[PDB]
């Protein structure tokens, strides 16, 4: 932002963007996938209880 | 790099628009300056540069044109702007003005 | 004078303030080309060499 | 800016003319300066260049060998020097600027208003 | 790499790259699904054993 204007700032600015959603997307389908197996656990707690 | 202006003598009145038109030998990029020369007077500049005029010139002159081919416009002048009109270069050395375009009514 | 393009001259710059805006403003320049910077940001980034 | 041309009249042919132009207003050296004729009944062509020193003056046909022009910027004027001349160039005389020698020096270009030299 | 100088071929190969890592991500996210079915399995299998 500090040494580009706004039509050539875009153009690299979409590429951090895509980047990081990525990295967002996958961190949340890896907790998703390891939340149900915790769920498994916590019912077979709740079953030894 | 000879200039030349193939449209001779017109008969525009006081009204309508002129275009004017200046060749060049070879390529030529915003160096050129246009002069009116009225009978018997020094030969006013006009244009800076293909595209600014100086300074007590009026916006109904404009100067256009690129690559090796030059306008200038007269819009609607006045009941007086009839003289003889050059078209200069500065590229190298020297400047060539060309032949002249005269215009009557 | 300047140099010939086969031996080209170099100068680095050291503790300084440099000005930028007033370089580009004198409208005689056949070509100013900016690539990796804006030329409206320079009057304001530190630099290191 | 201004310009003032000196040196016109009637002459023979044969003989010899300063002509001189004056210059003030804008610094008369780092500017390319020039002279330009003009026959009466006809359109413009130009004389003979000086660069800003005397190391490298061009010239123009028939005037070679005729004309010897040179500028002396510690007294700030230009000169051709008509010597030996002809019956035929009777003309008016313009000295103008050709403009521009560094990258600071900000192009005007300024015309004077004539010299009439005619012959016998 | 052959029909292509470096500036050129970086906007070439940068396309097979991003092609080739959501492939292999893909792959990747496919297999904890089916590990985590298969992991229900056998543990259904050790409770009947």
């Amino acid at each position: 932002l500090s040494r580009l204007d706004p039509p050539e700032a875009e153009v690299q600015i979409d590429r951090l963007i895509t980047g990081r959603l990525q990295s967002l997307q996958t961190y949340v389908t890896q907790q998703l996938i390891r939340a149900a197996e915790i769920r498994a656990s916590a019912n077979l707690a709740a079953t030894k209880m | 790099i000879r200039m030349t202006q193939s449209p001779p003598t017109l008969s525009l009145s006081p009204g309508e628009r002129a275009t004017l038109s200046c060749r060049a030998s070879q390529s030529v990029t915003n160096y050129l300056v246009w002069y009116q020369q009225k009978p018997g007077q020094a030969p006013r500049l006009l244009i800076y540069d293909t595209f600014n005029r100086a300074t007590g010139i009026p916006a109904r002159f404009s100067g256009s044109g690129s690559g090796t081919d030059f306008t200038l416009t007269i819009s609607s002048l006045e009941p007086e702007d009839f003289a003889v009109y050059y078209c200069q270069q500065r590229s190298n050395w020297p400047p060539t003005f060309g032949q002249g375009t005269k215009v009557d009514i | 004078r300047f140099a010939s393009v086969y031996a080209w001259n170099r100068k680095r710059i050291s503790n300084c303030v440099a000005d930028y805006s007033v370089l580009y403003n004198s409208a005689s320049f056949s070509t100013f080309k900016c690539y990796g910077v804006s030329p409206t940001k320079l009057n304001d980034l530190c630099f290191t060499n | 800016v201004q310009l003032v041309e000196s040196g016109g009249g009637v002459v023979q042919p044969g003989t010899s003319l300063r002509l001189s132009c004056a210059a003030s207003g804008f610094s008369f050296s780092h500017y390319v300066m020039y002279w330009v004729r003009q026959a009466p009944g006809k359109g413009l062509d130009w004389v003979a260049i000086i660069s800003f020193d005397g190391s490298s003056q061009y010239y123009a046909d028939s005037v070679k060998g005729r004309f010897t022009i040179s500028r002396d910027n510690s007294k700030d004027t230009l000169y051709l020097q008509m010597h030996s001349l002809r019956p035929e160039d009777t003309a008016v005389y313009y000295c103008a600027i050709h403009g521009g020698t560094y990258y600071y020096d900000k192009n005007i270009l300024a015309w004077g208003q004539g010299t009439l030299v005619t012959v016998s």
